[PDB]
C-alpha cells in the first residue's frame, strides 16, 4: 500500500513466501525471485532485489533437512547453507556491455540475532557481501530512525560506486567522525579536555544530527 | 585549607569508586560463570545432535 | 467407519495405532478410542505406513491397555459453536466445564482450519486507549492490532491481562474471547468469579465473552490443540458472525512448548533448543488464523511466557514476526518497582509513527526515548563514581529521566486489592499532556516520592502537597 | 567382471552414492565421468560402502539426475593439465579453460592430489623478500620459499593489500605465479583479471608470468575444495619438472578451510570443534607441505586468510596461526585510525626478525619500535581517565613518539585510486631501517605526528614534514 501510494508498484514485484506458506516453498522462493530478476537482466533491464528475511530461509531448510533427516551443520541449519547462499548471491552483478549490461543488484538482509554476527548464517553472509550496514537499536531509542552504526558498516567497493560530486563531498567526512566517536568515548571517562578535542566534539555534534534520518524521507 | 579539602576528597572519592567497582566485578563474574556453563550445554548439545543424525 | 485398529502402542500421549484395513484415516483426521475413561479424541499426524499411524492424543493417556479397539472419526473434530459458546467455559473437547451442559450447536467447525489469505487481508492502524499511560505513548493499540506481552515468570501477567479486559473489552463489542493454554486453574477461577460478577459473563442475559480454558495439568498433546479449539471459536465469530472480536492467549509459549515435548516423541527432529522444527510454520499458522480479515478484524493479545527470559530463544524470536505491537514486561524494570513493569525501551508498534497517532506525541515519546537511553547508558559511570563526576546539564537530563522513570508507574486496578493500592487509568489525552509538561521540566521541582507509585500528573502534584505535610 | 559403469542409487544433494557392478573393485580418491548433458558431471570417490557401492561427494550440480545412470571412473585423482599454456590461461575445477583462449596443456597432466615431499626434501632458504613495504619489511619481513600469511578481517583494505603485494612482490619476482582463487567473488575475479592486463602480467600475446585458476563461491563446497589440491600441482610442475621457481597466491583460504568443513559434514563424519572437519590439521598439513623449497626449485606461497568475525581462537584460524611462516595481522582499531596498511605491529611477526639474520641494527631498531607501542596502549587507559595526571615528561614523550609512529605505519598502496588515490611508495631496506632509527633518537621529535602519515622513507619523512612546516 506504501509502495502503491508512491505509485512505485509500477514497477515493484513483490515476491512472497508468508510464515503461513511451506518450508519447502520458503526455501524455494529467494532462489525464484532471483530467477524474475535474472529476466531483467537478461533484458538488459536493471533491478535490484532485497532479501528480507534470509535468515528464515535458513530456519525453512533447516526443518526440510531435519525432516529429511540429513546431517545438519551447526547451529542445527543444515551444512551447505553456504552453497545455498552463494550460488544465489553471484547471481546479482551488472554484466558487460556484451552481456546487455543489465544489472540485478541484490541487498540481502539478515536481522541479527543481538548482535551476534558471529552465528553461522551471518558469519556466512558477511563473507559472501561487498559491505556490511551494521545497523543500532540503541540509537533507534537514542532517536535516529533509521540508526545506523558505521563504525562496523563497511563498503569495500569503496567510491567507485559513489557519485562523483559525493566522493568529493564525504572525502574527510569519514575522518571527522572518526575523530567525533574516539572523542565522544574518551570524555564520557570525565576527564579535562583541551580545545584540539573539544573542536573534534563541537563539530562533532553537528555532524551527529547531519547524519540523522526519519523513517520515509528519501532527498 | 580549600586544598586540603581538595586532595582530601580526591582520597576519600578514589575508595569509594573502588568499592563499587568490586561489586560490579562480582555481578559481571556471575554473569560470565553462567556464559561458560551455557556455552559448554550448547557444545554438548551439538555433539549430541551429530551422532543422533 | 471400517477402519478399526488396534493400539500397538503408548509411547507418552503420542499414541500408534495399528489399522486391520488398508483404509486409513488422512493427517489432521480424527479418532475415538472407546475405553473406560470414555471416548479419547486423537488426531492423527503421522502415518508410519503398513497401517500403523502416530497420532497426537488431545485426551489425555494413562491406563491404557496395549491392543485397545479404534474406530475413525475423521477429519479434525467439530466443536459445537453458537452464541451459547459465549458465557461457557469448555475443555478441549468443547464440553462446558462451568457446566452449563452442553453447547447449543448451529455451526460445528473443524478444530483445524486454514489460515486466511493474502488476499483476505484487510488493512487497519486505528487508535485504541488502554487506560494505561505508558502503552497510550509508546504503543496506542489499534482495532485488529496483535499485541503481545513477553512477560516474564508471574510478572503480573495475569494481572496486566486483567487490567486489559477490565477497560479495552468493556470498550469493544462484536464479541471478545478469553482462551488460556495451560492456564493455573486458581488464577482462572478468581477471572471466572470476577466474569460473572462483572457480568462479562452474564448468564441471565448473554454473556459477551466465551471462554475455553485449558489446564496446565492437561498432558502436553491436549495443550497444542486447546490453541486450535480457540482459533476456531474466534473464527466463528470473526467469519461466519463478522464480528469484530477480541483475543486473549495466557500463554502462548505453552503452545511452542507442548510442540517442543512432542517433537521428539514424533519422530521429529527437534531443532534449536528443543523447540520443533515445525516451530516457524506452526507459530505462522496460527498466526494467520489469527490475522485480521475484511470480514472481521480481531485483536489479539497473547502472552508469552518467556522461560528464563532471553528472548533470541526460538519461540520469542518467531513470535516478534506475527505482532504489530509489543509491549515486552521485563523482570529488571519490574524490579526497579515501577508498575506497571513494561520495559519503555521495549515496546513498539507501527501506529506510533508520525501524525498517524500525531506528530507532537511522536515527537513527545521521540525525547523520552533519548533522554531514558542517556540515563540507561550512563548507569555504570554514575555508580562506580557519582552523577556529579558528570556534567551539570547532564545532571538535569538523568534528575528529569529519574522522575520519568517513578512517573511511568500507574497502579493497577485489578490488582488493586493485591498491591493494596487503588488502581489509576490514565487517557491518552491525558498521557500527552503530563509527558509534555515533564520534558519541559515543569514539575521537575517537586519530590520523587511524590513520583512514584503514582498515575497522573495531577495525582503527583497533590503528593507533593501531601508529603509537604 | 563387468564394464566400468556404477548406477546412481541415492542423490542426496551432492552425495551421491553409485552402486559399481558386482565384479569391479573401486579405489578411493578416483574421478568419476558421468557424461550428462550439463556436461560431465565428476564425482570425487570418498567411501566405499561395500559390494560396489560407492558413496562419492559431486564437484557440481545434482539436478535432473536418475538412480540407474551408468558411470565411468577414471579411477584416480583428476588430472588437471601442467605446462606452460596453462600460464596465461583461466582454468577452473575440472582443469577446463574458462578464459577460453582454447587448449590447456602442453603435453601433459598430472593428478589433482600429490604428497607432501620427503624431509630431506622439505628443507628451506632463510632468505628476506623485500617488498618496499616498511610495515612488512621491519615488522614481520618475507621470506624466499616462504609460506607468508596475510590474515586479516574482512575487507579492511585486504584486496587492496594483496594488490599491492602482486604489483611489487610479482614484478619484483624471478620466478612465476600462479593465481588461484578459492569462493572468491566474480567481481573480484574480474577486477583481478582486468588488473593483470593492465599489470600485462596477463599477457594476451605470448605467455602471462602467472597463470590462473579463478574457482568462486557460487561452485558447490566440493569443487571449492578440490581447487586448492589443483593450483597447488600446477606449481608442483614448474617447480619440479620445469624446475622454474613460482610464488603462489591463493586467496581466501579460509573458504577452504570452510569447504571442507561442509563435505566432512554432509559425508557424516561427526563433526569436530566449531563445525570444523576432524581431519583439519591433516589436510592443512597436507596444503601446506606439498608447498616447500625443493632441490628441484623453490614455490613462496603468500596465502590469504580472512579472520572469522576476528576470531582467531576458531579452529580454523588457530590451526593456520601455526602453518604459516610469515604472518601478518591487521586489526580493526588500526584500521580505524586511518593507518592503511591496517597491519599491527605486535600482532604481525615472521619467523625472520631476530638478530643479525635481518641485520642486528635493523632488529633494535624493532624491538625499540615494539616497546614504545606497547607502552602507548598501556598508557590509553591512564589517559581515559587520569589525562595527563599521573603522567611525566617522559609518558607525554613516549605518546607523541608512538603516535608519530603509529602513523608511521601508514603508507601508501600503487592500488589505491579510489581507495585513496595516492600511489604507493616502495622505501629502501636501507632507508627503513635508517627512518625508524632517526625517529626513536628524537632527531624527528620536532617534526608532526602527521608528517609520518602515509610516508615512506627518509626523504619522505622529511619531504612531509617540509610540506607541514611551510
Amino acid at each position: 500500500q506504501t509502495l502503491e501510494q508512491h505509485d512505485a508498484m509500477k514497477y515493484s514485484i513483490i515476491v512472497a513466501a508468508t510464515a503461513s506458506e511451506a518450508a519447502p516453498l520458503q526455501y524455494l522462493a529467494p532462489f525464484t525471485a532471483a530467477s524474475i530478476g535474472e529476466w531483467f537482466r537478461d533484458n538488459g533491464k536493471h533491478a535490484l532485489i532485497v532479501y528480507d528475511d534470509l535468515s528464515k530461509q535458513a530456519v525453512a531448510y533447516r526443518q526440510l533437512s531435519l525432516l529429511l533427516r540429513r546431517p545438519p551443520g551447526r547451529e542445527a541449519y543444515p551444512g551447505d547453507v553456504f552453497y545455498l547462499h552463494s550460488r544465489l548471491l553471484e547471481r546479482a552483478a551488472k554484466l558487460s556491455e556484451k552481456e546487455g549490461s543489465g544489472s540485478l543488484t541484490a541487498l540481502p538482509v539478515i536481522e541479527t540475532q543481538g548482535g551476534d554476527v558471529s552465528a553461522y548464517i551471518p558469519t556466512n553472509v558477511i563473507s559472501i557481501t561487498d559491505g556490511q550496514i551494521f545497523l543500532e537499536a540503541e540509537l533507534f531509542y537514542k532517536g535516529i530512525r533509521p540508526a545506523i552504526n558505521v563504525g562496523l558498516s563497511v563498503s569495500r567497493v569503496g567510491s567507485a560506486a559513489q557519485v562523483k560530486a559525493l566522493k568529493q563531498v564525504a572525502g574527510s567526512l569519514k575522518l571527522f567522525l572518526a575523530q567525533y566517536r574516539e572523542v565522544a568515548a574518551f570524555a564520557q571517562f570525565g576527564s579535562d579536555l583541551d580545545a584540539s578535542t573539544k573542536q573534534t566534539l563541537v563539530r562533532g555534534e553537528r555532524l551527529t544530527q547531519l547524519l540523522k534520518q526519519n523513517q520515509y524521507s528519501p532527498l | 585549607q580549600g586544598y586540603a579539602a581538595e586532595i582530601s576528597a580526591r582520597r576519600n572519592a578514589m575508595d569509594n569508586a573502588s568499592k563499587n567497582a568490586g561489586d560490579m566485578i562480582n555481578r559481571y563474574s556471575i554473569l560470565y560463570n553462567r556464559t561458560r556453563q551455557a556455552v559448554i550445554t550448547n557444545e554438548l548439545v551439538d555433539i549430541i545432535t551429530g551422532a543422533s543424525s | 467407519t471400517p477402519i478399526t485398529g488396534k493400539v500397538t502402542a503408548v509411547i507418552g500421549a503420542i499414541v500408534d495405532v495399528h489399522f486391520e484395513q488398508s483404509e486409513l484415516p488422512a493427517i489432521l483426521n480424527a479418532l475415538e478410542i472407546k475405553t473406560p475413561q470414555g471416548k479419547l479424541v486423537l488426531e492423527v499426524a503421522q502415518h508410519l505406513g503398513e497401517n500403523t499411524v502416530r497420532t497426537i492424543a488431545m485426551d489425555g493417556t494413562e491406563g491404557l491397555v496395549r491392543g485397545e479397539k479404534v474406530l475413525d472419526t475423521g477429519g479434525p473434530i467439530s466443536v459445537p459453536v453458537g452464541r451459547e459458546t459465549l458465557g461457557r467455559i469448555i475443555n478441549v473437547i468443547g464440553e462446558p466445564i462451568d457446566e452449563r451442559g452442553p453447547i447449543k450447536s448451529k455451526l460445528r467447525k473443524p478444530i483445524h482450519a486454514d489460515p486466511p489469505s493474502f488476499a483476505e487481508q484487510s488493512t487497519s492502524a486505528e487508535i485504541l486507549e488502554t487506560g494505561i499511560k505508558v502503552v497510550d505513548l509508546l504503543a496506542p493499540y489499534a482495532r485488529g492490532g496483535k499485541i503481545g506481552l513477553f512477560g516474564g515468570a508471574g510478572v503480573g501477567k495475569t494481572v496486566f491481562i486483567q487490567e486489559l479486559i477490565n477497560n479495552i473489552a468493556k470498550a469493544h463489542g462484536g464479541f471478545s474471547v478469553f482462551t488460556g493454554v495451560g492456564e493455573r486453574t486458581r488464577e482462572g477461577n478468581d477471572l471466572y468469579r470476577e466474569m460473572k460478577e462483572t457480568g462479562v459473563i452474564n448468564l441471565e442475559g448473554e454473556s459477551k465473552v466465551a471462554l475455553v480454558f485449558g489446564q496446565m495439568n492437561e498432558p502436553p498433546g491436549a495443550r497444542a490443540r486447546v490453541a486450535l479449539t480457540g482459533l476456531t471459536i474466534a473464527e466463528y465469530f470473526r467469519d461466519e458472525e463478522g464480528q469484530d472480536v477480541l483475543l486473549f492467549i495466557d500463554n502462548i509459549f505453552r503452545f511452542t512448548q507442548a510442540g517442543s515435548e512432542v517433537s521428539a516423541l514424533l519422530g521429529r527432529i527437534p531443532s534449536a533448543v528443543g523447540y520443533q522444527p515445525t516451530l516457524a510454520t506452526d507459530m505462522g499458522l496460527l498466526q494467520e488464523r489469527i490475522t485480521t480479515t475484511k470480514k472481521g478484524s480481531v485483536t489479539s493479545v497473547q502472552a508469552v511466557y518467556v522461560p528464563a527470559d532471553d528472548l533470541t530463544d526460538p519461540a520469542p524470536a518467531t513470535t516478534f514476526a506475527h505482532l504489530d505491537a509489543t509491549t515486552v514486561l521485563s523482570r529488571g524494570i519490574s524490579e526497579l518497582g515501577i508498575y506497571p513493569a513494561v520495559d519503555p525501551l521495549d515496546s513498539k508498534s507501527r501506529l506510533l509513527d508520525a501524525a498517524v497517532v500525531g506528530q507532537e506525541h511522536y515527537d513527545v515519546a521521540s525525547k523520552v526515548q533519548e533522554t531514558l537511553q542517556t540515563y540507561k547508558s550512563l548507569q555504570d559511570i554514575i555508580a562506580i563514581l557519582g552523577m556529579d563526576e558528570l556534567s551539570e546539564q547532564d545532571k538535569l537530563t538523568v534528575e528529569r529521566a529519574r522522575k520519568i522513570q517513578r512517573f511511568l508507574s500507574q497502579p493497577f486496578a485489578v490488582a488493586e486489592v493485591f498491591t493494596g493500592i487503588p488502581g489509576k487509568l490514565v487517557r491518552l489525552k491525558d498521557t500527552v499532556a503530563s509527558f509534555k509538561a515533564v520534558l519541559e521540566g515543569k514539575y521537575d521541582n517537586i519530590p520523587e516520592h511524590a513520583f512514584y507509585m503514582v498515575g497522573g500528573i495531577e495525582d503527583v502534584v497533590a503528593k507533593a502537597e501531601k508529603l509537604a505535610a
